[PDB]
């Protein structure tokens, strides 16, 4: 529809889907046919519609010539090609009329209602900065810039540190722990050892897990009643062995005047309240917690923490290796069953590290903000600092969002005018959790029968189901949050809700509905490869939260027996199924309230 | 490619089953052909109301969808279709719309919205003459 103007016109105005005139060119010629059949061609029974559509030309054919479904032949009747030339002119007042309801809406939000659009959000990145062997200390202030490359069709991306760290030579040589799994026997894991050059393996180690590098402490398999043999060396005097897993960090090439700054990359289910201890020359551990200023919230989230290494901390000490300085960390893991109640996951840990945020957010085009920036990208600063050896990012670019497009800006303000930042109804509780929290895949309401039986039930229980990106419990199909941040979603929604509304969010218990189906496949495929491949797409559609990087799609509690049977049929490798045998722990099974169905295939 | 067809061309065959043996009819493939159309969101039932016993159509081994018609016969699924079955609201086909409202239709109303075929005849292909020029 008039591609010469509508490129220029669509770029200025948002031009949404709705049009004031859905009048198509085929629809217009039927309107002009009923008009002309009234006008009398003079002194004759035939009318003017016989003139304008004369010889083998119907308005369906003239619309085909106009939209070029038919190639335009050289001979057309002149009063018809006069008529098709008019409809080419009338595309211009129509196209300026369709562009106006998109401009009426934007006038309403920005001029009268005063609403603004969100600007671009800068993203920060973990940045580890190692030094050379030539100096010990090097200071760099707030606002020094690191960079890698350039955005397409624009400027270079600069990253600046938010806080002025001072770098020192050194590294994390040793990371070891003691865990207390059983009475009178304790195991001694050594995942990270620089002196044997063994690294932190496999991108992440379960803290206090079965590493199989452990050796049992035979000095402590029977408790002492040798020079007082304890783990990791001889102790001077009696030291307690409490029921708390604790990990020890081995620091190297750091002087007691200097400070140390780590960035922990963590996914922890529940936060353990930690206390930190350091070695001394008397071989007694002292408290370090006055010196620690942590932003990792006692190892809850990823974050930087810098510690000035305390004075009179000793390199040479008993009960530990003598070459390295040591820091102790006592983990108080909260008591809970399952893999939810276990330790953090520890993607990694880097020394001499500090985060770095994006510098100028307006110049960078929208292509960079779409994806996180790739890992191991920034390898150099902007200004060449000669004593620096290398920077590196092991992980890259969490956070940061696009500047708002006019489609998504309209959806954002349409939400603010619907609920108005108060969660008063069932629908308003569903969206207000979904926009703020990124961990939420979906929320489903508590059903149809529940709200009508109601013998004065005050308590309402929203059942949240999260994505596979953010789940604390180690189950892919069954994602669970920890109850502390699950309670914090209720505390956010208690302010928006009525004071009489006691609202709290929970994870729903998962019903398992089994199916035992027989199915005949293609003539030239093995069925065991055919069973396994068909099972993956069936696992995907009815558990969309299970597969990583999925947009939240709204999906009901009910699974239909026949819509299941049709969904099996649209696989390219299927030919025909025989039976399904729906087996709830044969008809359609509908999910009872506060329950979510998971399919099982055995 | 084939023989001379005066009416239409048939480049794909319907792959008709042999009539030496009795023939199974598998209807598990039907549901997506039924799910295709715009207003249809799903189907709720697929069965027969004891009208197969006259020629002893047996359902094959385990599956509910397939039925095997005995040697000579061929399916006629709804004989004299709309006035006899579909319009009368006896329910050979029960439409459920908006939960339960369950509306129905008469015979002649769906024939106007029915696709009417066109009888087509294929004329022989020739090259017409050009203008004869006096080269002689």
């Amino acid at each position: 529809e008039l591609n010469e103007l509508t490129n220029k016109l669509s770029n200025l105005v948002p031009m949404t889907d709705f049009k004031l005139d859905n009048r198509a060119s085929l629809q217009l010629l039927k309107y002009i046919e009923a008009y002309t059949k009234i006008i009398p061609f003079n002194s004759g029974d035939k009318y003017w519609n016989d003139f304008f559509f004369m010889s083998g030309n119907t308005p369906e054919k003239l619309a085909k010539l106009y939209q070029k479904e038919i190639e335009p032949n050289g001979e057309l009747l002149p009063q018809q090609a006069f008529l098709l030339a008019v409809l080419r002119l009338l595309e211009t007042p129509i196209s300026l009329l369709n562009v106006l309801p998109a401009a009426h809406r934007e006038l309403y939000y920005r001029e009268l209602l005063g609403l603004s659009s969100h600007a671009a959000q800068p993203d920060q990145v973990a940045l580890s900065m190692e030094l050379n062997s030539t100096v010990m200390e090097q200071l760099l202030p707030e606002g020094t810039l690191f960079e890698a490359g350039q955005d397409e069709q624009g400027n270079a991306l600069q990253y600046a540190l938010d806080a002025s760290l001072l770098a020192n030579r050194g590294y994390i040589s040793d990371l070891r722990w003691l865990r207390n799994d059983g009475e009178k026997q304790w195991v001694t894991s050594a995942p990270w050892d620089l002196q044997a050059q063994v690294s932190l393996p496999s991108d992440g180690i379960r803290l206090f897990g079965k590493t199989n590098s452990d050796q049992q402490v035979f000095g402590g398999v029977l408790i002492t009643s040798m020079y007082h043999l304890t783990p990791f060396g001889y102790s001077s005097d009696i030291e307690p062995l409490e029921e708390n897993p604790a990990l020890y960090l081995g620091f190297t090439d750091v002087k007691p005047g200097q400070t140390l700054a780590l960035y922990w990359k963590l996914k922890s289910p529940q936060q353990p309240t930690v206390s930190w201890y350091y070695l001394d020359q008397h071989n007694q551990w002292a408290e370090l917690d006055s010196w620690v200023s942590d932003g990792t919230q006692n190892l809850y989230q990823d974050g930087t923490w810098h510690v000035e290494l305390p004075v009179d901390a000793s390199n040479q000490a008993e009960q530990m290796p003598v070459g390295r300085y040591w820091l102790r960390a006592v983990v108080e893991v909260p008591a809970h069953e399952g893999a939810l109640g276990k330790a953090p996951w520890l993607y990694g840990l880097i020394y001499n590290a500090m985060t770095a945020t994006l510098v100028n957010v307006d110049s960078i085009s929208d292509s960079h903000f779409l994806t996180p920036l790739p890992a191991s990208s920034i390898q150099r600063p902007v200004e060449p600092i000669i004593v620096l050896a290398s920077v590196n990012q092991p992980w890259a670019s969490w956070g940061g969002r696009i500047p708002e497009s006019y489609s998504a800006f309209f959806e954002r303000i349409a939400q603010n005018l619907s609920h108005r930042n108060r969660s008063l109804t069932w629908g308003n509780m569903v969206t207000l959790l979904k926009e703020r929290y990124v961990s939420i895949f979906d929320v489903k309401y508590p059903g149809n029968d529940e709200l009508t039986r109601v013998p004065a039930l005050e308590q309402q229980q929203l059942t949240v189901i999260p994505a596979n990106r953010y789940n604390d419990s180690d189950d892919s199909l069954r994602p669970v949050l920890n109850p502390a941040r699950l309670q914090e979603m209720a505390d956010w929604l208690q302010q928006k809700d009525s004071p009489w509304a006691s609202i709290e969010v929970r994870n729903p218990e998962y019903l398992d509905v089994k199916i035992h189906y027989e199915v005949i496949f293609k003539p030239d495929v093995n069925e065991d490869f055919g069973y396994r491949q068909l099972q993956q797409q069936l696992c995907e559609v009815y558990m969309p939260w299970s597969i990583d990087e999925q947009r939240p799609v709204v999906l009901n509690n009910s699974i239909n027996y026949f819509q299941l049977l049709a969904t099996i049929q649209q696989q390219p490798l299927v030919e025909r199924v025989t039976r399904l045998t729906l087996h709830r722990a044969t008809a359609s099974v509908e999910a009872k309230d506060n329950e979510v169905l998971i399919l099982v295939w055995e | 490619e084939g023989p001379l067809l005066e009416h239409g061309w048939i480049p794909e065959l319907p792959a008709a089953r042999d009539y030496t043996q009795r023939l199974t009819l598998n209807l598990s493939r039907l549901v997506n052909s039924l799910l295709e159309i715009e207003g249809i969101k799903h189907v709720n039932r697929l069965r027969l109301d004891d009208s197969f016993d006259k020629t002893a159509i047996e359902p094959v081994k385990g599956d509910t969808w397939s039925w095997s018609i005995k040697e000579g016969y061929y399916p006629r699924l709804w004989g004299e279709d709309p006035l006899n079955q579909l319009a009368q609201q006896n329910g050979p086909l029960r439409v459920i719309a908006k939960g339960g409202i369950s509306v129905s239709v008469s015979k002649e109303q769906i024939q106007a919205s029915l696709p009417s075929q066109s009888l087509i005849q294929n004329e022989p292909v020739i090259l017409a003459y050009g203008q004869h020029r006096d080269v002689g």
